[PDB]
RNA sequence: GGUUUGGCACCUCGAUGUCGGCUCAUCGCAUCCUGGGGCUGUAGUCGGUCCCAAGGGUUGGGCUGUUCGCCCAUUAAAGCGGUACGCGAGCUGGGUUCAGAACGUCGUGAGACGUUCGGUCCCUAUCCGUCGUGGGCGUAGGAAAUUUGAGAGGAGCUGUCCUUAGUACGAGAGGACCGGGAUGGACAUACCUCUGGUGUACCAGUUGUCGUGCCAACGGCAUAGCUGGGUAGCUAUGUGUGGACGGGAUAAGUGCUGAAAGCAUCUAAGCAUGAAGCCCCCCUCAAGAUGAGAUUUCCCAACUUCGGUUAUAAGAUCCCUCAAAGAUGAUGAGGUUAAUAGGUUCGAGGUGGAAGCAUGGUGACAUGUGGAGCUGACGAAUACUAAUCGAUCGAAGACUUAAU
C-alpha cells in the first residue's frame, strides 16, 4: 500500500489463522462478556463475503437459526475470535454468494468437493 | 431502520400477527429506531383466540431487524425479518413464549424477561 | 503545549487493548525546525515559527518552486537550517524553544489527548444550492421545482436582497479545525502520529496539530 | 427579460476593455531564420532542434 | 475512463481501433491534439503483445485491431495483424517503452484544432 | 394597537390581475418552552397568577379546495401577529371567474342565482440587489514569505436515568430544592478505515443474428442487449467532532449603612449581590483599515547635463507536461541541476480457473497442468517518449521641521 500505513500496522496484524475461500462452512469461537464468567460461545455457518482489503478485511458467515436466518460479520484480526476451524469445503463458482439470501432449505445447499 | 408506518411481525403468542407502526417514542422529530426501543403499534391482523383483538393501540419493542446493530468490537449482525414483542404497561412481555432468536443487544438490566425466554440470544 | 506540522497519509484502524476498535489517521511529521522567535522585546506578540519538509538550496536558472530563492534562503540561514517549504507559526507556547533552529520532537505528544487538527478542507468545487447548503428540493413528479432555490427575499416592501442569502458558488476550501481528538500511538523511525478519527484535508495535505484550548 | 433603457456609448466602450486578443508568443527558428510559434515545428524548412524535425 | 472525447462511450471504443490499425500501416498520421494524447496509450499497449509472440497474444491482440490488407510487399499480401509480429515487433525488441511521439503542427484552418503528428519512434 | 368585518373613493382601468399549501426567509413582544424573581387560600410533588427576558427551539398524520377548525399518537413546547392577508419574470392551478352539459328553483319567454363532471398558467436578465471569482492602479525604491485584528460574520436548544435520599416536609398516600455524574433526540461541520449506494475504456456467465473461408477461438448490434460481482472517486442511512467552563458590567428582585422627616426607611450622597440576555472567551473572513500598519530576508551602475533617462539585478510570466485545484482565468505540483504525465517492469485491490494440449465419456460437458489468466483512476521503480531553442515585463529611492 503506502508503505508507511503498512509499516505501522504490522503489530496489529494478527496471523495464526487457517486459510479458506467462500463456499466453506466454518466454526467460530467468539469471547462474549455476557455473564458471571466471560464465556466462549460458538457460531456455525457458511461464509459469504471477502477476506481482503489489508488490515481491515472482514468475512461474513450466515446460518439458519430457528427458521429466521441470521448473519454475522467479523473483523478478521480481532482479539475476540478465539480460533477458527473448518467443517466442509464447497465448490461455488463465485466470489461473493448473495444468492443464498433468498433460497429456502434444499435450494440453499452447496455440494462438497 | 424502522419508520412511521412500516409493518412488523409479532414474535410471540400474545394473540396477534402483523402490526403497523404509529409513532416512534423518544425525542421529538424522531424518524427511525432500531433494536431495543419502544414504539406504538396497532394490530392490523390477529389470531382468533387471543387476548389482543384487531384495531388496538399497543406498544412493542423492536427485537429483530434487517439493518442490525454495530457492537463494540466492530461485529455486525443482520437478521432477515423484522419482528417485535407486545409489551405491557410496566416492562414485561404480554405473551408467554417467543418464537425466534432475539438480538444479543437487547438487555441492559431492563428487559430481563424477553432474553430469559428466547431459544437463543 | 506546542504543536507540530503534518502531512496526511491515510486512514486505517487499530484495536484497543480492551477489545474496542479505533479508526485512526496516519499523520507523518518529518523534519521540523524552529525558524525564529517573535517576542515582545522587538515589535509585537509572543510566538515561535516552525517549518516543514525542506527544499533544495538554490540554482541560477531556478525555474519553479522546487528550489529556494534568495529572499527565502537568508531567512533560513540565521537559524542555520535547510530552506523549509511549508512555513507556519504557533502562538501560546513556552520559550523552551531556542530561537536558533532546534528540531521539534514528535515524542512530545505521547499521551496528550487534547488535539486540534487545523487542515484546509477538501475543496469540492461542485456548486449548487442543494449540495452546498443542504436545502430541500421540490416534488419530482407532481410539480416542477426539481432542484432550485426559492424566494431570495420577501417582496416589494423590501425591494432588495439582504446581504447574506444562500446562493450557488464555489464550495469547499475554507480552513476548518476539529476539536478534542485524542492520540493513539506515537512513533520514532517513521515519525508518525496516529490521531484518532478523521482530519480535514485531502491526502498529501497539511495539518497543524496543536494542544486544545477548552 | 428585455432592457429597460438604451445602454449608452460610455457604458458600451467600458464593457469591452477586456475584449481583445493576445500576442501569439513567437520565437526565432534558428536554422531557417524565420518566426515560428513556440513548441511547434516550422512551416518552411525547419528543424525542431531538440528533435531535428 | 481514461479521457472521453465527445463520443458516446460506444464510438470512442471503435474510434481508437480506427487510429491504431492505421498507424501501424502508414507509420504516421495527422490528427487533432486529444485524439493523439490517447492513441499513444493504445498502440504502446499493443507492440507489447508483439514482443511476446504467443498463440494467446496473436488472438488477444486481434480484438483491438481491424482486418485490413496491405499489397506492396512487392506484390504479396500482409494483413495488419501480420505487419505486427513482424517488421514492427522486431524494430523495437530492445526499447522498453516509449514507442511514439507527438509533433505539434499548428492550428488548422476553419476549425481551430491544434493539429499534431504522431509517429512511431 | 391597525391583524378582522367595515366607512371615505386619494393612487393605478394605453393591466395594481385574485385563495391555501410546498421552497426559502426575515422581523415585533402583548412569551407557548427553557433562564432569574415577587405574592399565594404555597406542607411535599404538582400548580395558579403578575413583573424582568427575543438567545435558540416550536412534531409526525387522517377528513376538507380550505381559511378557520374537530380528532388520533407523541413532546421540554406544539406561541400569537407584520412583511402587496410575505414569496406565481421561483413552483403548484385543486380552487374562484370563460365557451360545453345536467339537476333544484325562479322566468309565459331568450335566459338566471345554490350544488355538479370537464376545462392552454408566456419571456434568451440591460441597470440596482445578492453569491462566487479574476485583471488595473494605489499604500514614495523594487521583490519573496510570515502575521497583529479596526471592525464584521458563525454558534447559542434540551430530554431522561442513577446518586445525595426513600433523607427534608407529611395523618397517610406520595416525595424534593441546591449540587455530582453517565447516556440519547433534533441541528450544524468534517471525512471514506468500517456496514452499504453509484461505479458507461474493469472481470465473468448467456439468448438472437451477420462478419473474421470453415471446427476451435473472438469482434459488431439489440437501453450499457440482459443478468452476477466490482478498485479509485464522489456520497449517507455509515464513522469521528461540536454547543464546554469561566470572567467583567447590568434588568426585575433581595440587600447593608444612612438623612431629608430626633423614629422609620434598599438611596438622594456611599456600598454589596443578581438571568439562557449584553460585552469578551471558542471557531472563520479581514490592512482598498486611502487612518492603506508590523517583523525577518534579498537585489544597490554605468550614463548624460535629459533638471532626468535606457536597461538589467532580486523577483514573477507568456509557452509546453499535469493535478491534491478547476466553467474560463486563479491556486498548487514540475520544465534536462528533471520523476510532472505516458509507456515499462513489480505489487496491492477486483474477478474466480484463460487459451492450447494431455486424460475420462455415445455426446452435452467434467478433471489435471495452475489461486490460473486478464486487470480504468491507488503504491513503488527506471529517463525509453514528450516537457526543446527561446522571449516579454521589472529598482535607482521627492519635500519640510524638531532629533543624531
Amino acid at each position: 500500500n503506502h508503505k508507511l500505513i503498512e509499516a505501522v500496522t504490522k503489530s496489529q496484524l494478527r496471523t495464526d489463522l487457517p486459510s479458506f475461500r467462500p463456499g466453506d462452512t466454518l466454526r467460530v469461537h467468539v469471547r462474549i462478556i455476557e455473564g458471571t464468567r466471560e464465556r466462549i460461545q460458538v457460531f456455525e455457518g457458511v461464509v459469504i463475503k471477502r477476506r481482503g482489503g489489508g488490515v481491515s478485511e472482514t468475512f461474513t458467515v450466515r446460518k439458519i437459526s430457528s427458521g429466521v436466518g441470521v448473519e454475522r460479520t467479523f473483523p478478521l484480526h480481532t482479539p475476540k475470535i478465539e480460533k477458527i476451524e473448518v467443517k466442509r469445503r464447497g465448490k461455488v463458482r463465485r466470489a461473493k454468494l448473495y444468492y443464498l439470501r433468498s433460497l429456502r432449505g434444499k435450494a440453499a445447499r452447496i455440494q462438497e468437493i | 431502520m424502522i419508520q412511521q408506518e412500516t409493518r412488523l411481525k409479532v414474535a410471540d403468542n400474545s394473540g396477534a400477527r402483523e402490526v403497523l407502526t404509529i409513532k416512534v417514542l423518544g425525542g421529538s422529530g424522531r424518524k427511525t429506531a432500531n433494536i431495543g426501543d419502544v414504539i406504538v403499534c396497532t394490530v392490523k391482523n390477529a389470531t382468533p383466540g387471543g387476548v389482543v383483538k384487531k384495531g388496538d393501540v399497543v406498544k412493542a419493542v423492536i427485537v429483530r431487524t434487517k439493518s442490525g446493530v454495530r457492537r463494540n468490537d466492530g461485529s455486525y449482525i443482520k437478521f432477515d425479518e423484522n419482528a417485535c414483542v407486545i409489551i405491557r404497561d410496566d416492562k414485561g412481555p404480554r405473551g408467554t413464549r417467543i418464537f425466534g432468536p432475539v438480538a444479543r443487544e437487547l438487555r441492559e438490566g431492563n428487559f430481563m424477561k424477553i432474553v430469559s425466554l428466547a431459544p437463543e440470544v | 503545549t506546542k504543536g507540530i506540522l503534518g502531512r496526511k497519509i491515510g486512514m486505517t484502524q487499530v484495536f484497543g487493548e480492551n477489545g474496542e476498535l479505533i479508526p485512526v489517521t496516519v499523520v507523518e511529521a518529518k523534519e521540523n525546525v524552529v525558524l525564529q522567535k517573535k517576542t515582545v522585546e522587538v515589535d509585537g506578540y509572543n510566538a515561535i515559527q516552525v517549518g516543514f519538509e525542506d527544499k533544495k538550496a538554490y540554482k541560477k536558472d531556478a525555474k519553479s518552486n522546487k528550489y529556494a530563492n534568495k529572499p527565502a534562503e537568508g531567512h533560513a540561514k540565521k537559524a542555520d537550517a535547510a530552506p523549509k517549504r511549508f512555513i507556519r507559526e504557533f502562538r501560546n507556547v513556552d520559550v523552551d524553544a531556542y530561537e536558533v533552529g532546534q528540531e521539534v520532537s514528535v515524542d512530545t505528544f505521547v499521551a496528550g489527548d487534547v488535539i486540534d487538527v487545523t487542515g484546509v478542507s477538501k475543496g469540492k468545487g461542485f456548486q449548487g444550492a442543494i449540495k452546498r447548503h443542504g436545502q430541500s428540493r421540490g416534488p419530482m413528479s407532481h410539480g416542477h421545482f426539481h432542484r432550485a432555490p426559492g424566494s431570495v427575499g420577501m417582496a416589494s416592501d423590501a425591494s432588495r436582497v439582504f446581504k447574506g442569502q444562500k446562493m450557488p458558488g464555489r464550495m469547499g476550501g475554507n480552513t476548518v479545525t476539529v476539536q478534542n481528538l485524542e492520540v493513539v500511538q506515537v512513533d520514532t523511525e517513521n515519525k508518525v502520529i496516529l490521531v484518532k478519527g478523521n482530519v480535514p484535508g485531502p491526502k498529501k495535505g497539511l495539518v497543524e496539530i496543536r494542544t486544545s484550548i477548552k | 427579460a428585455v432592457p429597460k433603457r438604451r445602454t449608452s456609448k460610455t457604458r458600451k466602450n467600458k464593457r469591452r476593455t477586456h475584449f481583445k486578443i493576445s500576442v501569439p508568443g513567437m520565437t526565432e527558428c534558428p536554422n531557417c531564420g524565420e518566426y515560428k510559434l513556440s513548441h511547434r515545428v516550422c512551416k518552411n524548412c525547419g528543424s525542431y532542434n531538440g528533435e531535428e524535425v | 475512463g481514461y479521457r472521453k472525447l465527445g463520443r458516446t462511450s460506444d464510438q470512442r471504443k471503435a474510434m481508437l481501433r480506427d487510429l491504431a490499425t492505421s498507424l501501424i500501416i502508414s507509420e504516421r498520421i495527422e490528427t487533432t491534439e486529444a485524439r493523439a494524447k490517447e492513441v499513444r496509450s493504445v498502440v504502446e499497449k499493443l507492440i507489447t503483445l508483439g514482443k511476446k509472440g504467443d498463440l494467446a497474444s496473436r488472438r488477444n491482440a486481434a480484438k483491438t485491431l481491424r482486418n485490413v490488407e496491405i499489397l506492396n510487399e512487392d506484390e504479396t499480401t500482409q494483413t495488419a495483424l501480420q505487419k505486427l509480429f513482424g517488421e514492427i515487433a522486431e524494430r523495437y525488441t530492445e526499447r522498453q517503452g516509449g514507442y511514439t511521439r507527438i509533433l505539434k503542427q499548428g492550428p488548422r484552418r476553419g476549425d481551430g484544432a491544434e493539429s499534431v503528428i504522431i509517429e512511431l519512434v
